[PDB]
């Protein structure tokens, strides 16, 4: 049982560090670097990322979270401590003296009734209503300088959700990796940043005979003896008469010195996402090699070939009037803080579309979600034959913590309000009579814009009592390789 | 300067020991003795006074909360409170550079301002049985487990009006308070006689006796000396029994002079008599005695027989060769009672006794102590709210109407010494925030209500220990005396003088 | 300095958790006076087990308090206690404050108090019957002496039948208990009036004579002096003369060796003779009464009988056999335990089962109370239920089964409405039983002082917050 008690403490004392750094009044965290310095942020994920740990059931928790960062920008604070929680509980590992194999069927039958519960609660959303999303996303945008221009945020992140969406598939796939490219472009203000509707490829302008300005673009995807093949393979590509070369891999010095003679723009390291995202903008096709060209690699219904020196950097627009499965984030700023903040909080509000646009269902967040579903379990558990009972409630007591910390946080009475807290879902619906971040009394949840989206509650959950399971059904470390 | 800071920490830590025992939300302390005596109490005058303390600054403390509770009778706790957090705030300004000497001179100015803030929110209300109880529950609500409170709030309001009459002072020798075991502790009543150990033992006595006149004397009953020119002398165990047969002849004979007064006095039927010697008493005595219906009592205490002068009337006697009629008393019914294991004798429903018996019972004898500081700490609180005819609120309600008369006033005798004033009034504020943690509520946030409370009217706000809210103490039956925060605030200031002004600690020996 | 009282009366916990129950385990006693002896009752472990943490010596002078009005329920003093300090903690770490805790155990408490009369399942019917008294008898002895309750259970049957018709009379002083050696508790019977082990030291055989006194040529006048006075009966203490021996022969006078003080000092309270010290003076005064002097021969024992035939006769007296001294003193304590459980049966008669039945009957109801109660006070209510269930947990360990199927199976029946529902009594049998068929039925009114006795000491414990010494 040394082993099971270890990885309590392993876990208790990380969960320990991000119990106070939740919510809008999180508090601010002091990390001695080796060489002095002081790092004084709050968020989570980026503490834990440098706290070097001794324990291995404690590394484990680190490499969880990153994979929660990925899916969701945010909540992976409780993901943390309620795995914390949920560990903590030593009365029913060794007091009891029970079986881990005990517990983790009792945690697993739970997760299937927490699930349950969520979806009681659950709210639909008309994502054809922009003001009704604008309640929503305002939860990322409360507490950050692009609360001056969250109408542009909104559209900015609503709409470019809605441009990688292909709902014709039936599976709705929605990729921030592959189809929402961001990207920056110097001078502005973030006044002056807007959605580019297509393609930008950013590919520096080496040469000066390139076409600037072409409204109707024409897109082609692909000593003696040394120049017999440079010059061929230059020469199969004017014969469509195109506007701007992309090539996959690098282009050679004596190659540009017929896409020069052309006077067209040379493109060259271009991934193979990024033509394909062309490919449907202008309809062209992606061709092996320059020397098997067909006519069908063309430009027709592109919008614009622009290559125009923008805040003294270069930026080859060749946007159209069509969302091919793809989009295009144009962020304009006077200095590279101000686009260093607006590139990272929109990743947190285009997140949570993502998370509306595949599941159009919200949750009471503010501690409302979580007494919600812990009432729902205490009754259970009086009807529930067998000796799993006993852990199925230690997880109705555990849930508890998360509003703890936010009535904490704020320095209220935590004993008094939380108590009161059980009777308002004991008496009441329990989709109302949440908790206020900021004020620290309660407040419902509908007149709020506190709602959180489905998905970022079900990884949580799922996560949370899967980090525990895969932690107590450890019982030995062994050593070597 | 160092010589403050030894003293000011050693006040600090002083302060964090008692407030967890000011309210009867707070907790209580234990006191070991060493040789087997354990004791609870919430009363800092026993935290104190019986407490050895390990620093000698905190020992002179101990004193002044000693000679606080023989004045008032309580509120001692309270007391070092404030002076904890006199030298608190005091520290604040003196690491600034300012010499001691001003801030009491701030202190003395507060002082003669809050003494005048009390003359205008006292509340000379009309002592009777109502307001009383709202008193003693203020006093005994603190001393006991939430459950004696409705149980001894009647007993120590109706024995101070059984005891006051005529525009009489209260004095605390006019209550005889006795102790039983072998019974619970909700059983704690009044009983309108005298209670007495020991009473008289003998199958041929009355169980009870309705009326019966009683008669007092200090004469031996047993085996005394020879009362003539004459002395013990025999010469075997024989002839010792006839110096017995000589020397009985002094106390036998005067049981039979009993006899004679009984039927000379009131010798029918529907009488008794009942003898209250305080002397022993031989069982031939008791024998002869009963059978006549005289019930015969021994082994009775010095102040007893004082007692037993005014219950009955009958004037103390001294030998029964000066027996007369005019030392008779009389009084109603005289019964036995009847405990576990003990009898007690009770002569209750007296002529004219003036003086009343709180009986006290209990299972435990630590729980037992326990009840006896609050029988005395529960009859002063009261005894001062009848001689002192003005009482003000209660619920911590003045400490906040205090703080809002000092920081609306300016000292019109300097400058500086405006800063003194500005310590006593967060040094005043600190009980509505000790009995803000005692009840389990936040310590700032019930601290704001009560401040906040304001309005165009005379507003008494005090502190709600069950919810935390602003309460009115004079709505709900929360008072005090008037003489208590009297003596705190002139009590505080010169202790609070005297220590400031400490230059050097010097090793006398 | 409250976590460090909390675990200070845990340490207390575990020296009588095991010794609970029929399955309970024996504690190795070491006496002051250097001699050993092994035993299982909770109320001898702390005689000798001298607790010197203050903390800890509340729940000690509330075992105290379970001697008046009751016999019985001392480990409910120990480990209920226990229980709900152990889970104290648990509040005190969320950031419980410790007054809201003591008010809601007396809210608790008085909620037990109205719970507890609902799960009477039988009564006492007060027959008078040897069936009756052995039938319900059959719980209180086991966990004292286990494996000899037929006997045990049988036996005190026949002392206590005798004094129920003398109503308002019954007490546990008039059983007293005289063990003598022998073979077991097969040879082991009961007899009336007072019965000593050591038999006639004189000749005298039956003698009617109403004077009992208690203590060569000259002591054959001293002994006459005992006739003289009209005293066929004499009581030393110590050793007797050889000569003094023959003497009280002569004139048939009865000679009675009693070395034990307690022998001699149950005779003053008695018939009335008090023990004299001077060398037999002729003091009548200072004698008794009684009725008859004989001497009887019951097991294969000469024994010193005094039956009261004149009167009505309330005086009993449990021969008891046994070849071990430290064995027997472990059947002495169940007879005083079985003589206390129907002294309390003279009041209003209520039987609740036992073997942890209750304990989940009574948190099944005091749990459901706490839900739909709101305030600051329901987290002290539902501890102090499932404190309640740390005495079928006691039972679960000394049985040698895991008690988390315990708990499971027992709410489990009570969740369907079976009551009356407790813990099976074997090794090899994690199931439960039927109290009432089986015949384990406890004491209503033990538990009422036992419940109320338990949370006065938690709540007197969590009161203090901090020990500080002194001197007078
Ligand atoms: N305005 C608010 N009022 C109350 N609770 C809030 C508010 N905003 C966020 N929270 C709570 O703070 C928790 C953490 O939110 P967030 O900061 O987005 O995730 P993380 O802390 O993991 O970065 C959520 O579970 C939510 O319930
Ligand atoms: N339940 C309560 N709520 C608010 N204030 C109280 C309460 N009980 C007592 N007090 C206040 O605490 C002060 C001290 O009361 P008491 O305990 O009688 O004296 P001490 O604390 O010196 O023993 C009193 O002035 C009274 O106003
Ligand atoms: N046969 C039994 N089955 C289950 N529990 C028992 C049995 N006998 C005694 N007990 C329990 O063990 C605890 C101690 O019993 P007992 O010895 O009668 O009282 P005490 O230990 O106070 O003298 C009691 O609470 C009782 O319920």
């Amino acid at each position: 049982r040394k082993v099971q008690s270890g990885n309590i403490n392993a876990a208790k004392t990380i969960a320990d560090i991000i119990r106070t750094c939740l919510g809008p009044k999180s508090m601010m965290k002091m990390l001695l670097d080796p060489m002095g310095g002081i790092v004084m942020t709050n968020d989570g994920n980026a503490i834990l990322r440098e706290i070097q740990v001794q324990h291995p059931a404690a590394k484990s928790m680190i490499e969880i979270s990153r994979t929660q960062d990925e899916e969701v920008g945010d909540g992976t604070t409780s993901v943390i401590i309620l795995a914390g929680e949920m560990l903590s509980v030593a009365e029913h590992f060794l007091e009891q003296q029970m079986h881990p194999t005990v517990v983790i069927s009792a945690y697993r039958k739970a997760l299937d009734d927490m699930i349950s519960t969520l979806k009681k609660i659950s709210i639909p959303v008309d994502i054809s209503d922009s003001d009704m999303m604008l309640n929503i996303i305002n939860s990322s945008i409360t507490t950050k300088a692009i609360s001056r221009w969250s109408s542009l945020a909104c559209n900015i992140a609503l709409d470019a959700v809605k441009m990688v969406q292909f709902e014709e598939n039936g599976r709705k796939e929605i990729d921030i990796k592959k189809y929402a490219r961001v990207e920056k472009i110097p001078g502005g203000i973030i006044e002056d940043s807007c959605v580019l509707r297509g393609v930008m490829i950013n590919k520096d302008v080496t040469h000066p005979r390139m076409r600037r300005y072409i409204k109707n673009p024409r897109i082609v995807l692909l000593l003696q003896m040394e120049e017999e093949y440079i010059q061929q393979l230059c020469e199969d590509i004017i014969q469509l008469k195109p506007d701007v070369v992309i090539t996959e891999k690098g282009i050679s010095d004596l190659a540009q010195h017929y896409l020069m003679r052309a006077n067209i723009t040379a493109i060259r390291r271009v991934r193979k996402t990024d033509n394909n995202r062309i490919a449907r903008a202008c309809g062209a096709r992606i061709v092996s090699r320059p020397e098997e060209l067909r006519e069908d690699d063309v430009g027709t219904g592109a919008g614009l070939l622009e290559i125009k020196k923008i805040g003294d950097e270069y930026f080859t627009f060749i946007t159209d009037c069509k969302d091919p499965k793809a989009c295009t984030i144009l962020l304009r700023g006077a200095s590279k803080e101000i686009l260093s903040e607006v590139e990272r909080n929109l990743q947190d509000a285009m997140q949570v579309c993502r998370n509306v646009l595949l599941d159009p269902q919200l949750v009471p967040g503010g501690g409302a979600s979580e007494m919600a579903v812990a009432h729902a379990l205490t009754e259970k558990s009086k009807a529930m034959t067998g000796v799993e009972q006993w852990p199925y409630r230690a997880v109705a007591q555990a849930l508890e913590v998360i509003p703890r910390t936010l009535i904490q946080n704020c320095g209220a009475s935590t004993i008094r309000l939380l108590t009161s807290l059980r009777a308002k879902h004991t008496q009441e619906n329990c989709e109302t009579w949440g908790v206020n971040g900021e004020t620290g009394t309660l407040v419902d949840m509908k007149e709020l814009g506190i709602w959180e989206p489905l998905a970022v509650k079900l990884q949580t959950y799922k996560t949370a009592v899967e980090t525990a399971v895969l932690l107590l059904r450890i019982d030995d470390i062994v050593s070597g390789h | 300067q160092a010589a403050l800071a030894v003293n000011i920490s050693a006040a600090r830590g002083l302060q964090d020991v008692l407030r967890t025992n000011l309210g009867p939300k707070g907790t209580m302390k234990m006191l070991v003795s060493g040789a087997g005596d354990i004791k609870l109490t919430k009363d800092g005058n026993v935290l104190l006074h019986e407490m050895q303390i390990q620093h000698p600054t905190a020992s002179l403390i101990a004193k002044v909360a000693t000679a606080q509770d023989d004045i008032t009778g309580d509120g001692t706790t309270s007391n070092v409170l404030i002076i904890g957090e006199l030298l608190k705030q005091a520290d604040l300004y003196i690491s600034e550079g300012l010499h001691p000497r001003i801030i009491t001179e701030g202190f003395e100015a507060a002082k003669e301002k809050a003494l005048q803030f009390l003359e205008e929110v006292k509340v000379s209300r009309e002592m009777d049985r109502e307001t009383l109880i709202d008193v003693a529950r203020t006093s005994l609500r603190t001393k006991v487990h939430a459950e004696l409170a409705d149980v001894l709030t009647e007993a120590v309001v109706d024995s101070i009006l059984a005891i006051k009459k005529q525009d009489e002072p209260i004095d605390l020798f006019m209550i005889e308070i006795m102790e039983m075991k072998h019974k619970s502790e909700t059983d704690t009543s009044l009983i309108r006689g005298l209670v007495l150990d020991h009473g008289a033992r003998h199958p041929d006595m009355k169980k009870r006796v309705e009326d019966a006149y009683i008669l007092t004397c200090n004469v031996s009953l047993e085996y005394e000396k020879t009362e003539v020119n004459s002395g013990f002398f025999y010469k075997s165990a024989e002839e010792r029994e006839k110096l017995v047969k000589a020397e009985r002849k002094f106390i036998e004979d005067r049981v039979k002079k009993i006899i004679e007064l009984k039927r000379k006095v009131c010798g029918d039927s529907d009488k008794g008599f009942v003898v209250i010697n305080q002397k022993g008493i031989d069982p031939f005595s008791l024998d002869a005695l009963s059978k006549e219906g005289i019930v015969a009592l021994r082994r009775a205490k010095r102040r007893n027989m004082e007692r037993l002068t005014l219950a009955c009337g009958g004037v103390a006697l001294n030998s029964f060769d000066d027996l007369s009629p005019d030392c008779l008393g009389h009084a109603g019914l005289v019964y036995e009672y009847t405990l576990g294991e003990e009898k007690f004798t009770f002569i209750e429903k007296c002529n004219n006794p003036r003086s009343v018996t709180l009986l006290i019972k209990g299972p435990n004898k630590h729980t037992l102590t326990q009840i006896k500081d609050a029988v005395r700490d529960g009859l002063r609180a009261v005894k001062n709210a009848i001689d002192d005819g003005c009482v003000v609120p209660g619920a911590g309600a003045v400490e906040v109407a205090m703080a809002e008369a000092l920081i609306k006033h300016k000292p019109s005798v300097k400058g500086r010494a405006q800063l003194g004033v500005q310590a006593f009034a967060d040094a005043l504020l600190i009980i509505p925030k000790v009995l803000a943690q005692n009840s389990g509520f936040d310590l700032q946030e019930t601290l704001v209500k009560i401040q906040a409370e304001h309005s165009e009217s005379g507003q008494l706000v005090g502190v709600d220990l069950n919810t935390g809210e602003p309460m009115v103490a004079a709505e709900v039956g929360v008072w005090d005396n008037y003489c208590v925060k009297k003596q705190l605030l002139h009590s505080c200031t010169v202790i609070a003088t005297n220590i400031l002004l400490v230059d050097e600690i010097m090793r006398a020996g | 300095a409250v976590y460090r009282n909390i675990q200070a009366c845990k340490e207390l916990a575990q020296t009588t958790r095991t010794a609970y129950g029929p399955n309970g385990m024996n504690k190795m006693v070491i006496n002051h006076l250097e001699k050993l002896f092994v035993t299982n009752d909770a109320a001898t472990i702390l005689r000798e087990l001298e607790v010197q943490h203050p903390a800890a010596k509340m729940i000690v002078m509330a075992s105290h308090m379970q001697e008046q009005e009751v016999g019985d329920g001392t480990n409910f003093v120990l480990v209920f206690a226990g229980a709900l300090l152990e889970l104290a903690e648990e509040l005190l770490r969320i950031g419980l404050s410790v007054s809201e805790v003591i008010e809601g155990y007396e809210i608790a408490c008085r909620k037990a108090h109205e719970i507890l009369p609902n799960l009477v399942c039988c009564s006492a019917k007060n027959l008078r019957d040897i069936d009756e008294v052995s039938s319900l008898l059959r719980t209180s002895i086991m966990s004292k002496q286990y494996g000899n309750e037929v006997f045990l259970a049988k036996l005190i049957a026949q002392a206590c039948v005798s004094i129920f018709p003398d109503s308002g009379h019954f007490n546990v002083d008039n059983i007293r208990v005289c063990k003598i050696l022998g073979s077991g508790i097969s040879s082991s019977s009961v007899l009336h009036g007072m019965v000593f082990k050591k038999e006639t030291e004189g000749d005298v055989t039956s003698v009617k004579d109403a004077k009992i006194a208690v203590y060569e040529n000259l002591m054959d006048a001293q002994v006459k002096a005992i006739a003289d006075t009209g005293a066929n009966v004499v009581v030393t203490g110590g050793k007797v003369a050889d000569m003094a021996l023959h003497y009280a022969n002569k004139y048939n006078i009865m000679l009675v060796r009693l070395n034990s003080k307690w022998d001699l000092r149950r005779l003053c309270k008695t018939v009335g003779a008090t023990a004299l010290p001077r060398l037999t003076p002729p003091v009548l005064e200072e004698m008794g009464h009684c009725d008859s002097v004989y001497l009887s021969e019951v097991g294969d024992t000469q024994v010193v009988v005094f039956k009261h035939e004149k009167e009505d006769g309330a005086i009993s007296t449990i021969v008891l056999r046994g070849s071990t001294d430290n064995l027997m003193d472990d059947i002495e304590r169940a007879v005083d335990d079985g003589v206390n459980t129907f002294k309390v049966l003279t009041r209003d008669k209520r039987l609740v089962p036992g073997g942890g039945a209750t304990e989940i009957e009574l948190a099944k109801q005091i749990t459901s109370y706490g839900e739909t109660c709101p305030g600051l006070e329901q987290y002290a209510i539902k501890k102090f239920a499932e404190a309640f269930e740390a005495i079928p947990r006691a039972l679960a360990e000394n049985s040698g089964v895991k008690a988390n199927e315990v708990i499971s199976k027992l709410y489990a029946v009570h969740q369907e409405g079976n009551k009356n529902v407790g813990l099976d009594i074997e090794a090899e049998v994690p199931a439960v039983k039927d109290m009432l068929e089986a015949g384990i039925l406890d004491t209503y009114l033990g538990k009422y002082w036992a419940i109320k006795l338990a949370t006065n000491a938690a709540v007197t414990v969590l009161r203090v917050d901090q020990i500080i010494m002194a001197k007078p």
